[PDB]
C-alpha cells in the first residue's frame, strides 16, 4: 500500500494511526522516529 | 470491539462499477482504522485500501490504484470501497476490517461479500 | 498486491500463520476448520 | 527472536539488477516466515515479498511481480531479495523482517539499507 501523495517535510506517517502527523509532538519524548530529528534536534 | 456488517456485493461485467458498504456498530473516524481487503480462490487474503486517523491518510494497493475509492461517512458510520473499471482479477470475497488507533493488528472483520467480475 | 504466482490446490488452504498452502485434512478434527476447507472435511476422506 | 544483518544495497542506474542479503542469527526454513519490505520518503512502509514456512508459497507486491525474487539458502541462513529490471520508484530504504510461524507480526528487523535507481 502507498498514498497518492507524501507527508510534508516536517511530518512522518505514524504507522499506527496510518496517517501524516507533524514531528513537533514526538520531539523531546524518548522513543522518536529519526525523520523528526532534523526538525526535533533544530529547536531550542 | 466493534461489529462490521457488509453489502454490495455481486456479479458485475468487465469495465462496470460497484459499490460496496460496511456499516458499523459505533463511531471509527477518530478511533479506529479501516481497512478493505480481499481473498481470491485459492489465493492469499490481500490488503486493497486503508483510510487512516481522521481520514488524513489513504493507501491503496498497486493494482487498484485509480480505480478503487476507500472512504468513510462517519454520521452513516459507514465505510466504503468504490470500484471502478472492474476488471476480471477483482474477483474475490472482499472483507471490511477495523482495528483501534494503538492496535497493530485488524480484529474486526465483516463476513465478506462475493465480487465477480465476467467478460 | 501481495500474492503468489500460483495458487494452493482444490483440497488445500492457505494458512495466514504458516503463510503456506496447507491441506485441510489436517485442520478437519475441531476448532477453526478454515471456511474453504469445510466442504471437504464434510465429505472426509 | 532471531537477528538479521542485511547488505547489498546502494546506487543502480534503472533496468539493471541489484541482490540484497540478510543473514539471520539462526535457521529459519522450518521456523520462520521472512519477508522484504521497503519505504520511501515521507512514504509508509509497504511489504514487498515474503517467503513462508519452507518455501512452500512466495508473495509478491504487484508492482514488483516479475522483476523482483526472494528466496532462502538454508545452508548459509542467508534470505536473498533479487531485483530486476529497477526503476526510479523502487528508490527506498529495504528492509528483512522475521516472524516465528506461530507469531502473526514481524518480530525481527534488519537494519535497513538504501537502494537508490538512477535515471
Amino acid at each position: 500500500l502507498q498514498m497518492a501523495g507524501q507527508c510534508s517535510q516536517n511530518e512522518y506517517f505514524d504507522s499506527l494511526l496510518h496517517a501524516c502527523i507533524p514531528c513537533q509532538l514526538r520531539c523531546s519524548s524518548n522513543t522518536p522516529p529519526l525523520t523528526c530529528q532534523r526538525y526535533c534536534n533544530a529547536s531550542v | 470491539q466493534v461489529k462490521l456488517e457488509e453489502s454490495g456485493g455481486g456479479l458485475v461485467q468487465a469495465g462496470r462499477s460497484l459499490r460496496l458498504s460496511c456499516a458499523a456498530s459505533e463511531h471509527t473516524f477518530s478511533s479506529h482504522v479501516m481497512g478493505w481487503f480481499r481473498q481470491a480462490p485459492g489465493k492469499e487474503r490481500e490488503s486493497v485500501a486503508v483510510i487512516g486517523w481522521r481520514d488524513i491518510s489513504t493507501s491503496y494497493a498497486d493494482s487498484v490504484k485509480g480505480r478503487f475509492t476507500i472512504s468513510r461517512d462517519n454520521a452513516k458510520k459507514t465505510l466504503y470501497l468504490q470500484m471502478n473499471s472492474l476488471k476480471p482479477e477483482d474477483t474475490a470475497v472482499y472483507y471490511c476490517a477495523a482495528r483501534r488507533i494503538d492496535a497493530a493488528d485488524f480484529d474486526s472483520w465483516g463476513q465478506g461479500t462475493q465480487v465477480t467480475v465476467s467478460s
